[PDB]
């Protein structure tokens, strides 16, 4: 329909104006978050059963 | 329609060209010096039983202790994971529930299904018995997912290709998110509860805005239906599990493909996706009765969770990340640590 | 074991008891999924079984009918989109699928055949038997007796088809009516007996609108389905 | 993303032959069962033909058993439908649809309206 | 002296393969979800106990003490009755799965079956002991010095009559299953697994125990035939119900 096509083209026009960062910077941010929170990850590093509450 | 189709095609081409120009180096060579996760072994710490029919949805609590589970026998059971004690066996009017959510405050539990109705149950009530607090009936398609926003607003995606932010106090639908052509299969709220992504039956996921619903972004990298979706812990990325036996890691504000998690010996489609506390591990449940664990930064399998007879159909990770609880179609929940 | 923990366990066991009471009812009833397009007399069949034996945008309508003191719970979809790819997986644990087909009209007959083929060869819908109902046999009788619509126009193989020797004749039925009726039944059974391999089986019936034996037929087919399942547990089949 | 582009088809005499091509992009072509459906004016979507992965399971609807044939080239990522003898009755908009959930035997709701993995389609007029 | 050797080797093979069946079905809980497996494990355990105690009674020449001989005879009689009752219970189960198909759910199915399978033989043994404890002092036993019922008057009721009732029920259910199978196979829609599985049903139901009628008269070949199949009942049950199943073999690897 005409209305559906108009809505779709308007949506694509809106989506074609946002600014996007380089993929390398996003990858670096992902690494930094996954490197600065590794000590707090129970599944990444298995904790001893003393403080493990699921026996 | 004479030229609208051509304009849309050329605009999509321009967006694709912009995305290609915005990609310097993929995540493969960026995380090339990172040591591997190192062959994670995880065992079934708890086995929760008591459901008759297949367990089709589950949701961890914010205290990381109580978890709600919805099973197709019309049953809603809240388990104390530590002691394997079940609390508040809630019977449903419609025995076709396909989703369940647990409020961040822990005071309400949402469940919806083929009845096109999202029922909000008040757990803490004066009379002492859990009862339906509010029935929300505005959707014309089956509810595939629902998530509590602020204990009074709830975002439910239905089978009529629409998401809806509701107002439980008044019972009316506040905002409607439209734009999906296929029925929306799952949704995930951002950590700040200002964004949320929805994965539908098309090859695309959409990042919306809860404030006004103007649908900021669309990511198109899959090949079949998207059954599960979940943000990264930092809220700047999200992973989608699709029906083409692949998982994909998209990143906000970059509109790119970061990683594809798939193997040649995997043909069954993904069903549930979740992240670890630090986001290093991606736990994906499959239709081959497994819950393959992937290293998010290196895209290699790190561990397999066996012990399920039928498909998993649901899995979640605690807020503190101590354990992961996976449901299944054999009516058994398994909690791993 | 603290005193609070003792109450928590005791409450759970008083929960367990309720779940055990619910399991007695869940296993007693047999859930049936009722498919069928708009042309089929699905609503008429529902009304007939509901009257015979015992909400604006509802997605599922449920009717429970008891025959021979056993309860069947039959669900038909209501306000749902035409795409059944996702919500059909919720019915993997139903006793049977009642697939009603309008055998009179042929403009959508092949559509019913494709729907049956898709239902049959589904990974999550396998090991589920279908009670195929070929509704409105009377209308087919007048349509084929008047000789205005030729079956070979839609299905060219009807020309090279003869009624099977095993076909039971209906008294007072012209041979052309029987030939067309059994051609439709065999056209469905050709898809049925191609990939089941004993996992699931089809139960064709020549139902009508006037007849009241639909409940009895469903009862008998469900009995056979459960018998076959139990025999398959012993690997006898 | 998944995109299906249909080419060929148009005005043809009642008895000519038309070749309908369908170019697929955004997915592994060899892993899906490709289809072919039609919609006549005022008649709705109607299934016409389908072909499994690498052929070997070609099927048609009753009305076009002896006239239409369907083939696919996984290397060229293309699906072809040859129509040797056309009739005035089968004038319609033809859609190159793709089954979802690769490595499957069933093919659900392809003829359903607003199907995601369906092409724009091409008009075929016979007169 | 060929009966002793064949009986010994059959009982030993049955014992070892029944132990294999129990460990396979207990260690792996993925293949024991259904009622037939939960009854098969009980029957296999009963048959393993029967074979082990029969081997012990035959091998040990305890023809001097009055206590141990009586105790072993009592336990052997109880295990025989338990095995017969478990085969009868399997037949009754298949009655509740094929003849009466609807409204067959009852709470604690396996518990209520175990109450009867190990309870009624216990009651019979207790009664036969309390009427006379000497009934088990010193024919199913090979020599005259085999710990077994010496009354020959309670042996008919407690062993033969019990076995007659169990065999009647088992053969009736076997005939019913055959009738259903034949009806199903004669429903052509358009136009060795079956024989392998049905032999497993025959050995599971103890139909081969019916050769005892022909060995009573005499009929030395029938006596040998009775001695061979019945001792190898556990081995054949393992073959047709543990190794035969494809899921068990897959889960072994
Ligand atoms: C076979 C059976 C009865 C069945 C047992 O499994 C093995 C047993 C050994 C001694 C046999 C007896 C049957 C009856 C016999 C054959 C006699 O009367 C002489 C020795 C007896």
């Amino acid at each position: 329909s005409i209305a559906q096509a108009r809505k779709l083209v308007e949506q694509l026009k809106m989506e074609a104006n946002i600014d996007r960062i380089k993929v390398s910077k996003a990858a670096a941010d992902l690494m930094a978050y996954c490197e600065a929170h590794a000590k707090e990850d129970p599944l990444l590093t298995p904790v001893p059963a003393s403080e493990n509450p699921f026996r | 329609l004479d030229q609208l189709r051509q304009e849309a095609e050329q605009l999509k081409n321009q967006i694709r060209d912009a995305r290609k120009a915005c990609a310097d180096a993929t995540l493969s060579q960026i995380t090339n010096n990172i040591d591997p996760v190192g062959r994670i072994q995880m065992r079934t710490r708890r086995t929760l039983r008591g459901h008759l029919a297949k367990i089709y949805a589950m949701h961890w609590g914010t205290d990381s202790r109580l978890l709600v589970s919805a099973s197709q026998d019309g049953k809603l059971i809240i388990w104390d994971s530590y002691t394997t004690n079940k609390v508040h066996a809630i019977p449903l009017r419609s025995s076709w529930v396909m989703t369940c959510a647990y409020a961040p405050s822990g005071n309400y539990v949402a469940c919806g299904g083929l009845d096109n109705i999202c029922s909000i149950y008040n757990l803490k009530t004066r009379e002492g018995n859990v009862r339906v607090s509010r029935e929300l009936a505005g959707h014309t398609g089956y509810l595939s997912c629902c998530r509590f926003l602020d204990d009074n607003q709830i975002v439910t995606s239905s089978g009529d290709t629409t998401c809806a932010l509701w107002d439980i106090e008044t019972g009316q639908q506040t905002t409607t998110f439209t734009g999906h052509t296929g029925d929306v299969m799952s949704l995930s709220l951002a950590p700040d509860t200002r964004l949320f992504v929805s994965g539908a039956c098309d090859a695309s996921a959409k990042l919306w805005d809860v404030r006004e619903g103007m649908c900021r972004q669309t990511f198109t990298g899959h090949e079949s239906d998207i059954n599960a979706i979940c943000f990264f812990p930092n809220g700047n990325a999200f992973a989608t599990g699709s029906d083409d036996a692949t998982c994909r890691l998209f990143d906000l504000r970059a509109d790119q493909e970061l990683m594809t998690y798939s193997h040649d010996n995997i043909i069954c489609g993904i069903t549930s996706v979740s992240f670890s506390k630090s986001g290093r591990l991606l736990l994906a449940g499959y239709d081959d009765f497994n819950c393959n664990v992937w290293d998010a930064l290196k895209a290699d399998r790190a561990g397999v969770l066996a012990g399920h007879d039928n498909r998993v159909s649901c899995l979640g990770v605690t807020d503190d990340g101590m354990a992961v609880a996976t449901g299944s179609w054999d009516s058994f929940l398994k909690i791993w640590n | 074991l603290s005193a609070e923990d003792k109450a928590a366990v005791e409450r759970s066991k008083m929960i367990e008891k309720q779940l055990q009471k619910d399991k007695q009812v869940y296993r007693a009833t047999h859930r049936l999924l009722l498919l069928g397009a708009d042309n089929s007399g699905k609503s008429t069949i529902v009304k007939q079984m509901r009257i015979y034996h015992v909400v604006k945008t509802s997605g599922i309508f449920e009717t429970k009918f008891q025959v021979d003191k056993v309860n069947f719970h039959m669900f038909d979809v209501g306000a749902q989109r035409d795409e059944r790819r996702k919500w059909i997986q919720c019915f993997n644990d139903v006793t049977a699928i009642i697939f009603v087909v309008d055998s009179s009209d042929y403009n959508r007959l092949q559509e019913a055949l494709n729907d049956f083929k898709s239902i049959w060869n589904n990974r999550w819908l396998r090991t589920i038997s279908v009670i195929l109902f070929l509704n409105k046999q009377d209308l087919l009788a007048e349509k084929v007796l008047a000789g205005k619509s030729k079956i070979e126009d839609y299905f060219p193989e009807f020309a090279r088809y003869t009624t099977p020797e095993d076909a039971t004749p209906e008294p007072g039925e012209d041979p052309r009516v029987t030939r067309a009726k059994y051609f439709i039944r065999d056209e469905f059974l050709r898809i049925s007996t191609a990939s089941g391999d004993g996992r699931h089986y089809c139960y064709p019936h020549f139902t009508c609108s006037v007849d009241t034996e639909n409940a009895r037929r469903i009862f008998n087919d469900c009995r056979d389905i459960i018998q076959r399942m139990h025999l398959r547990q012993y690997e006898l089949l | 993303q998944v995109q299906l582009q249909e080419s060929g088809g148009g005005l043809v005499q009642p008895g000519g032959s038309l070749r309908l091509s369908c170019a697929a992009s955004g997915f592994t072509f060899s892993n899906y069962k490709m289809n072919w459906v039609r919609q006549a004016p005022g008649k709705g979507l109607e299934w016409v033909s389908d072909i499994s992965q690498s052929g070997a399971s070609i099927s048609y609807t009753g009305s076009v058993k002896g006239r239409f044939t369907i083939s696919r080239d996984n290397a060229k990522n293309t699906l072809y439908l040859q129509m040797n003898s056309l009739k005035p009755e089968d004038t319609a908009v033809y859609y190159c649809a793709r089954c979802p959930a690769p490595f499957t035997r069933d093919c659900f709701d392809v003829t359903s309206t607003t199907y995601a993995y369906r092409g724009q389609g091409t008009q075929v007029t016979v007169s | 002296m060929a009966l002793t050797f064949i009986t010994y080797i059959g009982c030993g093979l049955s014992s070892i393969f029944l132990s294999v069946t129990l460990v396979t079905y207990i260690a792996f809980e993925k293949i024991r979800r259904d009622y037939p497996s939960k009854i098969l494990i009980q029957l296999c355990a009963a048959l393993l106990l029967l074979n082990l105690i029969f081997l012990l009674d035959s091998w040990i020449a305890l023809y001097n003490t009055r206590g141990f001989c009586i105790a072993v005879a009592v336990f052997l009689h109880y295990f025989l009755l338990v095995s017969f009752t478990w085969m009868g219970l399997e037949a009754f189960h298949m009655y509740l799965a094929l003849v009466k198909v609807f409204n067959t759910y009852i709470r604690k199915y396996i518990l209520k079956f175990c109450i009867v399978g190990w309870g009624i033989p216990a009651v019979v043994v207790s009664i036969v002991l309390t009427i006379s404890p000497d009934n088990y002092g010193i024919p199913n036993g090979t020599p005259d010095d085999f710990c077994w019922i010496n009354s020959n008057v309670v042996f008919y009721i407690t062993v033969v009559g019990y076995f007659c009732v169990i065999f009647l029920l088992n053969v009736s259910m076997f005939i019913v299953v055959l009738v259903q199978l034949c009806r199903i196979k004669k429903k052509k829609q358009l136009g060795i697994q079956d024989l392998r599985s049905i032999a497993g049903l025959t050995f599971l139901l103890g139909i081969t125990w019916g050769f005892a009628f022909f060995a009573w008269g005499v009929n030395v070949t029938f006596m040998y035939l009775f001695a061979i199949f019945n001792t190898l009942q556990g081995f054949f049950i393992f073959i047709f119900y543990c190794a035969a199943k494809e899921n068990v073999r897959k889960q072994w690897r």
